RNA sequence: AGCUGUAAGUAAGCUUUGAUCCAGAGAUUUCCGAAUGGGGAAACCCAGCAUGAGUUAUGUCAUGUUAUCGAUAUGUGAAUACAUAGCAUAUCAGAAGGCACACCCGGAGAACUGAAACAUCUUAGUACCCGGAGGAAGAGAAAGAAAAUUCGAUUCCCUUAGUAGCGGCGAGCGAAAUGGGAAGAGCCCAAACCAACAAGCUUGCUUGUUGGGGUUGUAGGACACUCUACGGAGUUACAAAGGACGACAUUAGACGAAUCAUCUGGAAAGAUGAAUCAAAGAAGGUAAUAAUCCUGUAGUCGAAAAUGUUGUCUCUCUUGAGUGGAUCCUGAGUACGACGGAGCACGUGAAAUUCCGUCGGAAUCUGGGAGGACCAUCUCCUAAGGCUAAAUACUCUCUAGUGACCGAUAGUGAACCAGUACCGUGAGGGAAAGGUGAAAAGCACCCCGGAAGGGGAGUGAAAUAGAACCUGAAACCGUGUGCU
RNA sequence: GUAGCGAAAGACGGGUGAGAAUCCCGUCCACCGAUUGACUAAGGUUUCCAGAGGAAGGCUCGUCCGCUCUGGGUUAGUCGGGUCCUAAGCUGAGGCCGACAGGCGUAGGCGAUGGAUAACAGGUUGAUAUUCCUGUACCACCUAUAAUCGUUUUAAUCGAU
């Protein structure tokens, strides 16, 4: 999903995207080290480089 | 194939004033080439062909009683053979 | 008249084949020039064809079974 | 229900109580037609191997339902079930045994 | 016993040797289009490979094959050496597109509007767009609902109730439990533990593979303790008879009772009179209004694809092993928290409860979670693993039917030539138009006339019923006249 | 029974016909004339040619017609296009980015309005013509023909991805 509201002090809101934190770093997909985007949270400790 | 192509002749003034000459007018399949053309007619009638001109018509537009409609196009070919004759009438 | 057509040889079918198309042929020109005066020929040859080309697929597809 | 070489009974029309013989029936829109039945009186032209022609008295056709056949023992009116024989089907007349029709 | 489509008959013919027709099965099935040999201004153009025909030879033609991703088996291998990338083959056809986007699930997501202006709010998680699957989908077996002495996994209906509550406390939004009912179903994994298999290691241990074993709380299982299995038998998940399996609906289909006369009539089913059948008096046609004229109806007999999917149905099933639970196991970047948001009837805040993103980040049965902040006592439960029929929702369709629904300006836009004439560059918009008569018997012939038209004659019950054809209103146009 | 009947020189004779200012033929006259002429593209799509016809259409009439009916008519090795090349642009396997849809982009491919590319005179029909016929030529492919290069590296020729 990853939508939603910015909100005022007046309560205004406006459609609002939140995106993650993706990083390129080299892992190691099935076969060759590839260069790849993945996510802080993920790479956190739910995989190796 | 080589009496399929061939489907029925053309009887007019002008094919009989071509068929004065060693010329004969014939209406074919609308997919077939001079060469066809050619081959088929001396497979059938045992004579040879010296040259074989072609031309397409397009369809006519007619009407009868509030229903109109367009007649098939028709493919032409006139071959002119060096020697022989055809037992038309 | 299927019924002489499978006691037929498998080739005499493909001689009758082309016998029946020169008619049909010889027809449709003395019909194009206006002397036939008979009309109901094509039709009934054009189904004696038809009836020649069914046994031959048919005898196929048996051989296909047998293979 | 009936055929084509049948002797029947005109019920119904300008015709009726006359008896006739059926020539022909047109089973798709069951009109039947009977000689001596339903006289017309056509106007005809110079056809291309005919003269001109006055007028020409023919029969027409005339529904079924306005028909019935004859029980041939008794010559009355009746109509007609069905039988079968040996496989064969057969008509019967509701009063007495077969009625043999085949011209 | 007739037949040669709707659309008619001529000419030709076909037919009892069983035609035309009515169901079932099969064969053939040009071109385009996801279109897939390449290209392309869809229904066209241009090729190659291998066979085959022909050709003295090409040429030409025919038959198959040649798309991209993917799956199953192989070798291969540059900047840089084996290795794989990648590349090159053999087989398969697994997907694409079109859905009925009506119903269902996700993603994304308005505004007019109401609040008598308007911004929180509302319209509304509506419309539209996109993606998925399907015949249903979704949900689903307690870390629950509740406080009785408790309760049944989920879903649906009626009530609870316009209640409680939310709310510029305004407009307005709006539950749940309980109860009564439809349908009723609990099954499997991971981990402990055990027995084998190979490598590291030296067969001690570890790793991983296979197989058992077991997946639940007033605690279940493994180990500790104790004695049993096809008794029941269940394919809607959890195994299966795949079974002789005993009406698909017994469905195309076939049989299927009983009326005569006279009057009027152009023609009777009507009137009069006398009869009959009824497990059939439903309905429609027939020259007018028919239970007994026709098609039919009630009812009876019926075969292929079939089985009604129904009754012992071979195999196969589950005849339980109870106590303590002392020790071991019982789902981690998880629960949970802070910040910003959304969804829950709840307006984002005490958010209790449930989800998204960013940062942090635990406990392990003396444990952990919930019971509308938080603390303690009590009650209930045991998350971070999965599958699951029924009752339920809709109908482009199909079969059989129904209507105090329309009856041609109505009713579908369309009863006929309809999504057609026509309009528009295009997306798109979108009409008008039914009725001779019972029967075509559809006016032979004569006269005027170039013909159209007509006048006779004739068909017909009727021709001011003649195809500009049932009835034929008014506006409007005329010709004659009585009064003026 | 009104407005209007869309710029322009017609006159007479003869003919056809039921019927003629309006149709055919003839003579005279007049108009356009860097055009009211003759070709070629685009576009249209049978309006083309013979007969037949006067119901409707033609701003009158009509014996006429681009209207109706019946039947006919378009012929290419050399003309213009495709089996050749590319420009702008459009698509673009791998690849990049992106809520979905999708957008961009490399080799490549498609794409003339440009480049390359072999035929001229005469005759002839109611309707086609550099296309049919005659004559004379030119350009490519294949096969037999034989004097010339005679390792086939090389060689005129084959000869590049």
């Amino acid at each position: 999903a990853s939508t939603g509201n910015r909100r005022s002090h007046a309560l205004n809101s406006t459609k609002r995207r939140w995106n993650a934190n993706l990083q390129k770093v080299r892992i190691l997909v099935d076969g060759k080290p590839k260069k790849v985007w993945v996510s802080a949270r993920a790479l956190k400790s739910g995989k190796v480089t | 194939e080589a009496r399929d192509i061939l489907k029925r002749p053309v009887i007019t003034e002008k094919s009989s004033e071509a068929m004065a000459e060693d010329k004969y007018t014939f209406d074919v399949d609308t997919r077939v080439n001079k060469t066809q053309v050619k081959m088929a007619v001396e497979e059938i009638f045992n004579v040879k062909v010296a040259s074989v001109n072609i031309m397409n018509y397009k369809p006519k537009k007619k009407r009868m009683g509030r229903y109109q409609g367009y007649t098939n196009k028709r493919r032409k070919a006139i071959v002119t053979l060096k020697e022989g004759s055809i037992d038309l009438f | 008249k299927a019924k002489e057509i499978r006691d037929l040889t498998t080739s005499e079918i493909e001689e009758q084949i082309k016998s029946s198309k020169e008619e049909l042929f010889n027809l449709r020109f003395q019909l194009a020039t206006g002397q036939l005066e008979e009309t109901a020929r094509i039709r009934t040859v054009r189904k004696t064809i038809a009836r020649l080309k069914t046994v031959a697929r048919e005898r196929e597809i048996e051989q296909s079974k047998a293979n | 229900h009936i055929k084509k070489g049948d002797n029947v009974k005109v019920i119904a029309g300008k015709d009726k109580g006359k008896e006739g013989k059926v020539i022909a029936t047109l089973p798709k829109k069951d009109r039947v037609v009977v000689e001596g039945v339903n006289i017309m009186k056509k106007h005809q032209k110079p056809t291309q191997l005919n003269p001109e022609g006055g007028i020409l008295e023919t029969e027409a056709a005339i529904h079924v339902s306005n028909v019935q056949l004859l029980d041939p023992k008794t010559n009355e009116p009746t109509r007609v079930g069905y039988k079968f024989v040996d496989g064969k089907k057969v008509r019967i007349a509701k009063k007495s045994g077969e009625e043999i029709k085949s011209n």
